[PDB]
């Protein structure tokens, strides 16, 4: 009887506004994990660092 | 006329702080900062978030003050985050922010109140010099700062 | 990205199908998660052939 419940989210151009929104929506829906799974990003930083952080 | 901002969580003489507030001599500087303080509470970094977002965007903080009375250092561990992608820097002075991390980030604007491992170590070794006891043995845990402990002695 | 995904998949579902073996399974509210570091050392003990 264990389920699992997907949730998904896209990007924004910005990285405290998609921090933010990914940190609450996945912090209500109760998750246990996260997953970072774009390569082609325009911004050279490569950074997940605010969800690694809040999560 | 800069913005200040003063937050503090748990039990404290708020009052007292408020009518300590202006005890400093900035009449000799044009300055006039402005110093806002709000209660907060520990429930979660995500609402910390929130409180420092609506701060900035209203009062247009250039400093964040954060005073505590937890035993975690994950207050400062998440408060770099925040010094680094801000340009406001950010100070900790008491209770969860004071302890020091390993290390802040080169962007980070985030200072805190104590002193460092070797000053400690320093410290101890200069007890252990003012009553004859030379004879000793060090034991340590993964934490971090450990490496540094070890080498400064 | 696509079999990179469907291996990470596979590994959560093996590793929560492993801890929903054990006891005292709390859940992250909307305080730290008292399982946090007992969640993160089941998952470091992941192992797997497939
Ligand atoms: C799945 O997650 C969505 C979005 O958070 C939520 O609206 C819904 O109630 C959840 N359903 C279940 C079965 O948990």
């Amino acid at each position: 009887k264990i389920q699992l419940n997907a949730t998904s989210v896209t990007h924004k151009p910005n990285a405290i506004q998609m921090a933010l929104s990914v940190c609450e929506d996945l912090i209500s829906s109760q998750v246990y994990a996260i997953l970072v799974s774009h390569p082609p990003t325009p911004n050279d930083h490569f950074t997940p660092t605010p969800v690694s952080y809040t999560a | 006329s800069i913005g200040i901002a003063v937050i503090l969580v748990g039990t404290s003489d708020e009052v007292a702080i408020k009518d300590a507030h202006e005890k400093d001599d900035f009449h000799h500087l044009s300055v006039v900062p402005r110093v806002e303080l709000v209660a907060m509470n520990e429930t979660d970094p995500k609402s910390i978030i929130t409180r420092i977002c609506d701060l900035m965007s209203d009062r247009k903080i250039q400093g964040v003050v954060l005073a505590d009375d937890t035993d975690q250092e994950a207050i400062a561990q998440i408060l770099d985050f925040i010094s680094a992608q801000t340009l406001t820097p950010i100070l900790g002075i008491h209770g969860g922010s004071s302890m020091i991390m390993a290390d802040k980030d080169e962007s980070s604007m985030f200072f805190q109140f104590g002193p460092s491992i070797e000053q400690q170590a320093s410290v101890m070794l200069n007890i252990m010099e003012e009553y004859d006891w030379y004879i000793f043995s060090i034991v340590t845990t993964y934490f971090p700062g450990y490496q540094d402990f070890v080498n400064k002695i | 990205e696509s079999a990179h995904i469907s291996d990470a998949v596979g590994v959560v579902a093996q590793a929560v199908h492993e801890l929903l073996e054990k006891e005292n399974i709390t859940d992250p509210p909307r305080n730290i998660w008292k399982t946090g570091p007992l969640f993160k050392r089941v998952l470091m003990s992941s192992k797997y052939a497939d």
